[PDB]
């Protein structure tokens, strides 16, 4: 994922390795000159998933799915069902605990556990 | 009325159409990337999620998977807006007489005449989407999703969604008369009437020969076969004798298909007629691409406190294929004097703690997958091991020491073998970045739904919540022992 | 439309064709009709290539070295002609010289900062519409169309030229 | 400003009325037909060259017994008025005279044809005439002469075929002479100004010339059905330098997976010939790839890149930057 | 074609008051004021005189 240009040659060098003397020596195709490696890193990439190329609103795939709902709890101030639930951490805790957010409009309530 | 009552109605519509936007903005925080915002903790970037109003409208156009909860929220916040047609106007109004009696129209066909049209969403569009506050001043290139997507970006396909505050009496803007021509174009085609004509033609002769014999049971006109032994009549009068009870049952389904409400939902639900055809087409096995299962959560978890929510978050963590490419952030083939071409995978600590994993257990699921799959690589030889470290001493990245790394000593041999860069960069790197680390391999995604009247009841309370596993050999003979 | 999303309208034809007039049935979206203020273009007989070098545009080099140091490329009818200095004074000087009845009035010149280009189209096939300008509006049954076109108080804005200018809807209100 | 609101509110009513008098409701059917008969016929008869007739299919003997070769020459296109012959007398021909009589309203064309076999003013055909045009008889007439066979609610824009009146609908097509970016695959086409000079640069996988393992994204160009690599076409003319060939493709973007495709594109072109060896070494591959087709052009490959490659920019080194 | 002799709804004869309508429209009178001089109080017999095309002056040329 790297490329260098040859001095007074102007070609793309090749990352080969010497057998006896263990040193990364860069060699170009036509001039066949030698040059040491100042970085020792022949690959660098911020690799992502990249499984959907221009297929967001044209395909039914989902990168970030929605949060589920449950109707078995009753909120305190709103007194209504159909609240969401997930698992997260709060200010440092060994493990994850259950959370709740009231999905009813004009309620604005969220209680731990 | 004569004066100020129209002004009160206008000032109330303009405030009820600004609260139904903040209701829909609240529903878009139910995305799994926003799990750190809904916790009981102080945050610093909380002002960036409440000040950006154009960004939340731009996110509703593209990526149509959270736009199905931004339509149903407006359709639930508009019920308090449609109820303004009873406080305003007398009872002798000729529209409220024909709307309460159910003769022609309803309350939805009056608020568009008087107060506001509402929302406009179509099935699928391309390369243009309507913004919020659609006026003459909102016709600029970079700050509107009509001409340009954004500035930073794959946004070639859009699903438009806009709300109009002008009614059919005040007068429509030239842009509001263009949104109403984009959205209402789906109800103008006429190449769809053949679809309820070819369904009831193939559905006809499957029941057109079933009649009622004199023995008290139905028959078949070809070979005198028995379809069923007793007709399922609710009435206790045995007067249905001699008539073709299947020829009046095929037209009974034809009448529910010719008058089907063919106003399609955008992308999640297809059509009320296509959902009928997909149920009627039973043996038409078009393919095994996507098969969905059902996992009812009927167990001993109900005796404990919050047992169903704790039980439906372990199957979701054990039956969801999480690839290795969603954890890595930096790959680097580093020369090191075994083959001298080793590769690194820098793993962030927060992105690994959020998925409930550890650096000492991320190599075990990789070794247990590389051992059983030593027949699909290039050079299957000895000495293929994966190790773990805490600091990658190199010159590529020097951000911090809070990112663990796993060195992968690649396969070597003490004979004639290959160790080229084109072999290590094409078959080895996409194999480790596509191997599973959590869950199964053939499971695409799982969902947690909540239905009131589900199929296969308990037969001895309340409504249960179940998982919806979706697969990609057999179907249930491989989802069981996993 | 001899043939996807072709049956749905698009915000490109804002005043060119009708987004409300469409024959229902099998041709719903393919057969569209033009608006009232609609005229097609005609290929210009004169060569506009020699008239651009005297307006702040230099010829590009041909010795395959010394590349552009942040210089925009001018696209005359899809072909390269040279390189410009700045895409703010040059495009305005050409738009001010087109109104003086020297350049052909059926020219759709468009600048953009994203693609780093200057596009000038003189071919036949584009459809135009007349839009009145605000800068020359201070020049006040004595109004023929040629007198409005030659003095520059009225111009034919093309399809690409409508994307970099804000048009007020009300002529005397907004 | 100093201008009143009622003046600008009434200025649009005077501008649109002056627009509808000059251009009228038909400004697309007449302004594109007057350009066709005045300039389109002067190039469709001139951009075809000549004709060559030689039936000597055994041994060429042109100088022996003076074999005559047939050549032609075209030019001086002139359109006649619509006139029909009636009892050896030439009269006028109006559209209502052709509608009732079940005839086709048309006018004949004539060019000057000259032949030479040793070592005029013929007719070609008749095109239909659109009414109320530059050549039609219902032009620059008076109000008293037009009241004989013309209606007040009738205007031009329709042809008079013998059956009925036929009109033209605007056929919409793609834009020519513009870079066409496609998707799946990633082709960048280039439309033609001549008959066929298309240029399709494709970024796809290399199924050909592979060792069954290296199958990644490579740059291939489809020029006259040659499938030559793009990097060898870079060294075929102009730059002659690999490090000086990245400034023509300079975009200053993030190097994630596109530099690997450029490395694959130079390694494919290095695997079939030697690119940076000499000047006349990279041209040999395209000179043998032009001749390796079922319908080859003229074999002068040094001049074939001037009238078939980029009908435009004339300099050879300037074609590499495009 | 020509102005109808009777109104289509009321039945009042208006075929004769067409030349004296154009004779009063030649002056500086308004179309809403030229009908009050012909004794027309309802809007049924006024839409005939206000909105009517004179096609015979276009049909008499040939
Ligand atoms: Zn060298
Ligand atoms: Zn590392
Ligand atoms: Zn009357």
């Amino acid at each position: 994922s790297t490329m260098k240009f040859c001095r007074e040659c102007n070609n793309i060098l090749y990352p080969k390795e010497d057998k006896e003397q263990k040193i990364l020596l860069y060699a170009c195709r036509n001039c066949d000159h030698q040059e040491v490696a100042d970085n020792s890193c022949v690959y660098r990439n911020e690799v992502h998933h990249s499984v959907s190329e221009r297929t967001q609103i044209l395909t039914d795939v989902a990168s970030d799915p929605t949060l589920p709902r449950t109707k078995a709890v009753r909120c305190s101030k709103c007194q209504h069902r159909e609240a969401v639930f997930f698992q997260a951490t709060a200010r440092g805790e060994e493990g994850m605990t259950l959370f709740f957010v009231c999905c009813n409009p004009n309620c604005g309530h969220r209680w731990r556990e | 009325s004569d004066l100020q009552s129209r002004k009160n109605l206008t000032e109330e519509i303009s405030y009820g159409l600004r609260e139904a936007e903040q209701v829909c903005n609240k529903q878009q925080l139910m995305v799994e990337s926003w799990r750190d915002f809904l916790a009981v903790n102080g945050e610093d970037k909380e002002e960036d999620s409440v000040s950006d109003l154009a960004r939340f409208c731009y996110e509703r156009q593209k990526s149509a998977t959270l736009s199905e909860l931004a339509v149903s929220a407006f359709k639930d916040a508009y019920r308090d807006v449609q109820a303004l047609a009873y406080r305003y106007g007398d009872q002798s109004n000729s529209f409220l007489i024909m709307s309460k009696a159910g003769s022609k129209g309803n309350i939805g066909k009056l608020v568009q005449h008087s107060m506001c049209i509402g929302l406009q969403n179509s099935a699928v569009s391309l390369s243009f989407g309507f913004p919020r506050e659609l006026t003459c001043a909102a016709w600029n290139d970079p700050n509107s999703p009509l001409r340009g997507a954004k500035g930073k970006t794959t946004t070639e396909s859009y699903v438009p969604y806009g709300v109009i505050e002008n009614s059919f009496l005040t007068g429509l803007n030239p842009l509001e008369s263009f949104v109403h021509s984009v959205t209402s174009r789906d109800s103008s085609f006429s190449g769809n009437a053949d679809l309820p004509g070819t369904l009831s033609r193939r559905l006809m002769f499957f029941m057109r020969d079933i009649y009622a014999a004199y023995d008290g049971t139905v028959r078949n006109s070809f070979g005198n076969q028995l379809v069923q032994f007793t007709y399922e009549t609710d009435g206790p009068v045995e007067d249905i004798t001699g008539e073709a009870l299947g020829s009046l049952s095929a037209c009974a389904l034809s009448e529910a298909a010719y008058s089907a409400l063919d106003q399609p939902i955008s992308l999640l639900e297809t059509s009320p007629l296509l959902n009928l055809k997909n149920v009627l087409e039973c043996g038409s096995k078009k393919g095994q691409r996507e098969q969905t299962m059902s996992l009812y959560l009927s167990e001993y978890l109900s005796k404990k406190k919050h047992g169903f929510e704790y039980g439906s978050l372990e199957i979701k963590n054990h039956l969801e294929k999480l690839s290795f490419s969603e954890i890595v952030s930096t790959s680097m083939i580093i020369f090191s004097p075994l083959s001298p071409w080793v590769c690194h995978f820098h793993i962030s600590e927060k992105v690994l703690k959020r998925k409930q994993l550890s650096a000492e257990s991320v190599v075990s699921s990789l070794n247990e997958q590389y051992k059983s799959r030593n027949r699909e690589l290039k050079l299957d030889i000895v000495d293929l091991d994966i190790q773990n470290t805490n600091h990658c001493s190199s010159d590529d990245q020097a951000m911090k020491d809070d990112n663990v790394c796993i060195t992968v000593t690649v396969v070597e041999a003490s004979k004639h073998s290959v160790l080229e860069l084109d072999a290590i960069r094409l078959v080895l790197i996409p194999f480790l970045l596509d191997s599973p680390v959590k869950g199964d391999q053939g499971i695409k995604k799982v969902n947690i739904l909540w239905t009131d009247r589900p199929k296969a009841p308990k037969r001895n309370l309340k409504v249960t919540m179940y998982g919806d596993r979706g697969k990609r050999t057999a179907l249930l003979e491989t989802c069981l022992p996993i | 439309q001899q043939v996807g999303d072709a049956r749905y309208p698009h915000p490109s034809h804002w005043g060119r064709v009708c987004f409300l007039s469409t024959p229902d049935g099998e041709n719903c979206g393919l057969v569209k009709n033009m608006s009232l203020l609609g005229l097609v273009s005609t290929q210009s007989l004169e060569s506009v290539v020699e008239k651009l070098f005297a307006c702040g545009m230099e010829e590009l080099m041909d010795d395959t070295c010394t590349p552009l140091f942040g210089k925009h490329k001018v696209l005359l009818n899809g072909d390269w002609v040279g390189l410009c200095a700045d895409s703010e004074s040059f495009v305005a000087e050409l738009k001010s010289r087109r109104r003086q009845s020297e350049l052909p009035r059926e020219m759709e010149i468009k600048r953009d900062k994203d693609d780093n280009e200057v596009r000038i189209f003189t071919d036949a096939g584009r459809l135009l519409r007349p839009l009145l300008v605000v800068e020359n509006l201070q020049k006040l049954s004595q109004y023929p169309f040629d007198h409005l076109l030659d003095h520059g108080i009225l111009e034919l804005i093309g399809i690409e030229e409508e994307e970099d200018c804000n048009t007020a809807w009300g002529i005397k209100q907004l | 400003s100093e201008l009143g609101e009622g003046f600008l509110q009434s200025f649009c009513k005077k501008a649109a009325t002056s627009f509808f008098d000059k251009y009228g409701l038909i400004s697309h059917q007449l302004n594109s037909y007057n350009y066709f008969i005045e300039h389109g016929l002067q190039n469709v008869f001139q951009s075809f060259g000549e004709m060559l007739v030689e039936p000597s299919f055994d041994v060429v003997k042109k100088k022996d017994n003076d074999w005559r070769y047939a050549t032609v020459k075209f030019g001086e296109v002139t359109v006649e008025k619509p006139t029909f012959f009636s009892d050896d007398k030439e009269l006028e021909f109006l559209p209502w005279h052709a509608r009732l009589q079940n005839m086709t309203y048309s006018a004949r064309i004539k060019v000057n044809v000259q032949v030479e076999v040793f070592k005029q003013d013929i007719l070609i055909g008749s095109i239909p005439v659109m009414v109320k045009s530059i050549l039609c008889k219902t032009s620059e007439k008076g109000k008293e002469n037009c009241k004989k066979g013309d209606c007040a609610f009738d205007q031009g824009g329709y042809f008079v075929i013998k059956g009925a009146e036929k009109v033209f609908i605007a056929q919409e097509q793609m834009c020519t002479k513009r870079l066409w970016i496609s998707n799946s695959p990633w082709t960048v086409s280039f439309r033609s100004e001549n008959k066929r000079n298309r240029f399709i640069v494709r970024l796809s996988e290399n199924e050909k010339a592979e060792d069954y393992k290296r199958r990644e994204k490579v740059l291939t160009v489809y020029f006259l059905s040659t499938e030559i690599p793009v990097w060898l076409l870079f060294f075929a003319l102009g730059v002659s330098s690999d490090k000086e060939a990245m400034d023509l493709i300079a975009f200053d973007g993030d190097d994630a997976s596109i530099t690997n495709s450029l490395i694959a594109s130079i390694h494919v072109a290095d695997a079939v010939c030697e690119a940076f060896r000499c000047g006349n070494n990279a041209l040999t591959y395209v000179e043998q790839q032009i001749k390796s087709t079922k319908f080859p052009p003229a074999e002068s490959v040094d001049e074939c890149l001037h009238l078939y490659l980029f009908p435009g920019l004339q300099s050879l080194k300037k074609k590499a930057r495009f | 074609m020509i102005i109808p002799v009777r109104c289509f709804t009321c039945g009042k004869v208006i075929g004769n008051k067409w030349d004296q309508y154009l004779d009063l429209l030649q002056l500086d009178y308004t179309e809403g004021d030229a009908l009050d001089a012909l004794q027309l109080v309802r809007y049924c017999c006024r839409r005939m005189l206000m909105t009517h095309v004179d096609l015979i002056e276009k049909l008499l040329n040939y």
